[PDB]
């Protein structure tokens, strides 16, 4: 479909390594008793290994030439899950982390010796602080337009 | 030996 | 000062006065040295207790009116498991909320003693209790005997803090009793009745 | 005025001045006086717009249901074929807003500064606060007291929450809103939310 | 009490206890859905 990839659902290699990881397994499960629990733990093995292919194969993903699956971070409408629509949420979560510690940072410039409360963390204000940054993008948006954002 | 090996796989 | 102690001839803490209800100066580990520290473990001993309480009445009641021919109410144990007319989580839903309500109110009270003694929907009731864990009112002491002489206070407190810590020792004792034996408590009382020497946990 | 919850202290920098508050801030938001006015006129504006949503979202369904009229659902008023194509329509409602939007913004930035009208210079509106502009935008002269700022408030955030309301139960359920409520007056205690998904 | 809490406030014991409960979570997540090479919800 792009630069030349063949849709997951539909190529053979996948199938082969399929079949081969699953006669990799068969192939130890027959040594125990088929009640015995090391039996139980192969066959879970077996179901897991049929869940992740059949779930690829059915989430719309391109295998290569020589049989596995190729990311596209270029930007297409059919790919928004692959790059881009994890990437925005970890931002999200980042930038809730560093928020948070510059909030800190500030709340405890006030007083005469910040080290010690650098060291030794306090517990109260730093939960005051930490759910102040579920909303971080607005705040920090506000910060900028008013100028507080850089020194001077 | 088959129990000390299931003692992980319990859940 | 001169009150009896858990351990006689030993002392007491100095954190522990004894003004307290129900104070025996049992606190070897010194959990409670701060003040906001003796403050909210005196309320959660007090809601233990009540909670405590009723749970072991709503056991030991209809299990032994089991044991006679008076009624047929099923197993403590198995109470959660047999059916209702309603799946289990949407009437754990509904209790949550009923239980959240008045769950806000008293810690509301609890961090701003006098806040929540008025009622917000029609303003002309009121709770006329004057102390944290102690709402009064109508609602709460219907009969009047909250108010009194502090002595009295203090007697009836003591009471009531000693059938609380009895009732949770009676309901930690029943659910060990079922787990580790698999009977009904009065069954387990009764066969150790009958033979007080071999009918023990060692059996 | 009120409290949003006995037993806590409201912040300082709401005085109980402006319209609907209760003091309600726990992530405190508004704190700098500039982001307050922003924060106000969002308020205002947005609401607005969203009282009237969710009463053309509803009230169709309802009378739909009892007969008058037949309209396609809200959801489906896209798909259906209208006059024109969708396209010229949002064009022009683009062009439109553009206008409109960027007067309001003006008028925010700098008060008392678009009140007269470019194409006919007699006319102009007279003076007052920001967000309630009043003058031919009260054709009936209404008397705009405190009380019915309240109210207006109140309605907004009621339809914020109606508003929310429809579309995610309409995500995790197909069915439409008012057919959800006849669902659940069915027999509540086997249709809520926990019953069923 | 007082000293305890403190102690218990310092550096490595908050990061320790961080670190495990962000460990723990993760490993939950894990278990809970096997695995995942992209993002199915939307
Ligand atoms: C308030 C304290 C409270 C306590 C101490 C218990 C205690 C118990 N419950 Mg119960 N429940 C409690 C509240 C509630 N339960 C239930 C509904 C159930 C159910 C549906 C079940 C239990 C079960 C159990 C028993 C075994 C669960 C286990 O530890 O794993 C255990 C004796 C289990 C049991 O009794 O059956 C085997 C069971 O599965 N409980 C509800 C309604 C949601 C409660 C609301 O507060
Ligand atoms: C004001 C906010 C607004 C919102 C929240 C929606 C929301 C929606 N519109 Mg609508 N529209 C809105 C304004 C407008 N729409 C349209 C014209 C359309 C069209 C032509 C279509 C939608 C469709 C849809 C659905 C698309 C869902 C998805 O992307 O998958 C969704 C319910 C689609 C639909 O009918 O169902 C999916 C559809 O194809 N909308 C116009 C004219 C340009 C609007 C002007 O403001
Ligand atoms: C507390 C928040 C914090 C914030 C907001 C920043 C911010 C920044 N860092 Mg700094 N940094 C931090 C902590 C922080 N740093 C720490 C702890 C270290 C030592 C490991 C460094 C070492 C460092 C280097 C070596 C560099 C930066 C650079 C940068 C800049 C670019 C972004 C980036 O490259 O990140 C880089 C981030 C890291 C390598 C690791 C940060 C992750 C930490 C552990 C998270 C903060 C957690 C903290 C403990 C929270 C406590 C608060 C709580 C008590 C409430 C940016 C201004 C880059 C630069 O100079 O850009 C101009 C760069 O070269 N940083
Ligand atoms: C303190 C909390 C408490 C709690 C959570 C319960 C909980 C329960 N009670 Mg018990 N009960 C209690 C105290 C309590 N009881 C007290 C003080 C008494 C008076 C002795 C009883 C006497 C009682 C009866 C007579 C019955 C229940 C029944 C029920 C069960 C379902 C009916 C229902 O609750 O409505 C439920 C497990 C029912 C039952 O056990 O099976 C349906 C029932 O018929 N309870
Ligand atoms: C839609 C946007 C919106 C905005 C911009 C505001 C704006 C404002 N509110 Mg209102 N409010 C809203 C919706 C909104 N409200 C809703 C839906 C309700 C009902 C739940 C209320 C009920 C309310 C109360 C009870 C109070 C206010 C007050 C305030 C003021 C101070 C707090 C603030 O800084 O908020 C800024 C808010 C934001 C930037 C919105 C961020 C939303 C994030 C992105 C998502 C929230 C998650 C959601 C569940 C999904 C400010 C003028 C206070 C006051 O003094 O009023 C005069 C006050 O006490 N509001
Ligand atoms: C019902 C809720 C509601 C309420 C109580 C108010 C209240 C107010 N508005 Mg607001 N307004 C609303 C919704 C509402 N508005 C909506 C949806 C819009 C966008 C179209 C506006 C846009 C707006 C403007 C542009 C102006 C006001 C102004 C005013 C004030 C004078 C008018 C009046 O007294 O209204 C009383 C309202 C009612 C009795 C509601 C009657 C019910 C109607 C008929 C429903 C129609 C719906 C139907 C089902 C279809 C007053 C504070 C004026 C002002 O402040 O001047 C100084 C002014 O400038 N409003
Ligand atoms: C503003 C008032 C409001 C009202 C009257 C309703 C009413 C209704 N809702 Mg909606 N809903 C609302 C807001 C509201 N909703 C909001 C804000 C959300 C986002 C969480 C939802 C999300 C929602 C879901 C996910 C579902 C409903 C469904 C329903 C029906 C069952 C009620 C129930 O089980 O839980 C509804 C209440 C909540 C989930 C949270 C409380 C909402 C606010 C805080 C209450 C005030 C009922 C007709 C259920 C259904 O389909 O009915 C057949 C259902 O599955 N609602
Ligand atoms: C740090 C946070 C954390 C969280 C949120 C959970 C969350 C959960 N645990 Mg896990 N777990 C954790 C750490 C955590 N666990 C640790 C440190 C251990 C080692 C003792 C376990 C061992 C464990 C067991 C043994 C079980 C769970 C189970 C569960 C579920 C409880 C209902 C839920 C998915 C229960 C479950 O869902 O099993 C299917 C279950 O039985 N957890
Ligand atoms: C405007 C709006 C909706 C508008 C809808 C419109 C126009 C719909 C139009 C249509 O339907 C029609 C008519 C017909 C259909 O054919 C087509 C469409 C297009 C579908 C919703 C806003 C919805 C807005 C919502 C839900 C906002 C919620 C905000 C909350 C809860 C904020 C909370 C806090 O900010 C405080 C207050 C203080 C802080 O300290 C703490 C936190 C918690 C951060
Ligand atoms: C609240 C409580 C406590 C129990 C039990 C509570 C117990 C055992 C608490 C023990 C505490 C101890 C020993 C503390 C000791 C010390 O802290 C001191 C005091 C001082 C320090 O210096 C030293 C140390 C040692 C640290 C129990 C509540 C039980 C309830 C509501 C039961 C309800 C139900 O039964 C019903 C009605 C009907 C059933 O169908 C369902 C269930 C749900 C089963």
């Amino acid at each position: 479909d792009i630069s030349g990839l063949t849709p997951c659902k539909d190529s053979k290699q996948f199938a082969k390594r399929e079949k081969q990881q699953i006669k990799k397994l068969e192939s130890s499960l027959k040594l125990y008793a088929p009640e015995s629990a090391p039996a139980l733990a192969l066959n879970a093995q077996i179901e897991k290994t049929k869940r992740r292919f059949d779930n690829y194969g059915k989430y719309g993903l391109l295998c290569g030439s020589d049989g596995l699956p190729h990311l596209i971070v270029n930007g297409d409408q059919r790919h928004w899950g692959e790059f881009i629509t994890p990437g925005i949420l970890f931002l999200y979560i980042a930038g809730w982390i560093g928020w948070v510690g510059r909030s800190y940072l500030i709340a405890i410039s006030g007083e005469k010796k910040p080290a010690m409360k650098e060291i030794i963390i306090d517990v109260p204000l730093a939960s005051r602080i930490i759910f102040r940054g579920f909303i971080w993008p607005v705040a920090a948006y506000r910060e900028f337009l008013n100028g507080d954002l850089i020194a001077k | 030996s088959g129990a000390n090996f299931a003692r992980a796989f319990t859940v | 000062p001169d009150r009896p102690i858990w351990f006689p001839g030993s002392t007491p803490p100095e954190w522990l006065d004894g003004s307290l209800p129900g104070d025996f100066g049992f606190d070897p580990l010194g959990l409670s040295s701060d003040p906001d520290s003796l403050k909210w473990n005196v309320q959660a001993e007090i809601v233990h207790c009540r909670w405590a309480m009723l749970g072991a009445a709503g056991i030991f009641i209809p299990e032994f009116l089991t044991k006679i021919g008076i009624l047929n109410t099923p197993s403590w144990y198995t109470a959660g498991e047999q059916e209702y007319f309603t799946d289990k989580t949407t009437l754990f839903v509904v209790e949550l909320i009923l239980i959240g309500w008045a769950e806000g109110r008293r810690w509301a009270d609890i961090i701003k003693p006098g806040s929540v003694n008025t009622d917000p929907v029609f303003p002309n009731n009121k709770l006329t209790g004057t102390d944290v864990g102690y709402p009064g009112g109508l609602w709460f002491d219907p009969l009047g005997w909250g108010s009194g002489s502090p002595a009295k206070l203090k007697e009836l407190r003591t009471k009531e803090i000693k059938n609380g810590r009895l009732a949770m020792l009676a309901v930690m004792g029943a659910w060990f009793q079922h787990i580790y034996t698999g009977t009904g408590p009065i069954d387990n009382l009764f066969a150790h009745l009958a033979d007080p020497g071999h009918a023990t946990i060692f059996a | 005025k009120g409290e949003w919850l006995p037993g806590l202290a409201s912040p300082d920098y709401l005085t109980g001045s402006l319209a609907g508050d209760n003091g309600f801030d726990p992530l405190g938001l508004a704190e700098d006086p500039e982001n307050l006015k922003w924060f106000v006129q969002a308020e205002l504006v947005h609401g607005r717009w969203a009282m009237l949503g969710v009463a053309g979202m509803l009230l169709p369904e309802v009378f739909t249901k009892i007969g008058i009229i037949n309209v396609p659902e809200w959801y489906d008023a896209g798909k259906e074929q209208y006059f024109a194509s969708s396209s010229t329509l949002f064009v022009i409602e683009f062009i439109l807003f553009h206008y409109v939007e960027i007067r309001r913004w003006q008028d925010i930035k700098n008060p008392g500064s678009v009140n007269q009208d470019p194409i006919f210079k007699q006319y102009s509106l007279p003076k007052g606060e920001v967000g309630y502009p009043g003058g031919i935008f009260n054709p009936l002269n209404f008397a705009p007291t405190q009380e019915a700022k309240e109210k207006e408030l109140a309605n907004g955030r009621l339809a914020m929450l109606a508003f929310l309301g429809f579309v995610v139960q309409h995500n995790v359920t197909g069915k439409g809103p008012f057919e959800n409520l006849l669902q659940h007056l069915s027999d509540p205690w086997h249709n809520t939310i926990v019953q069923t998904f | 009490m007082r000293d305890l809490k403190t102690y218990l406030s310092v550096a490595p014991v908050i990061s320790t206890l961080w670190f495990a409960a962000l460990a723990g979570l993760l490993i939950e997540i894990n278990r809970l859905f096997p695995d995942a090479l992209i993002f199915p919800f939307f």
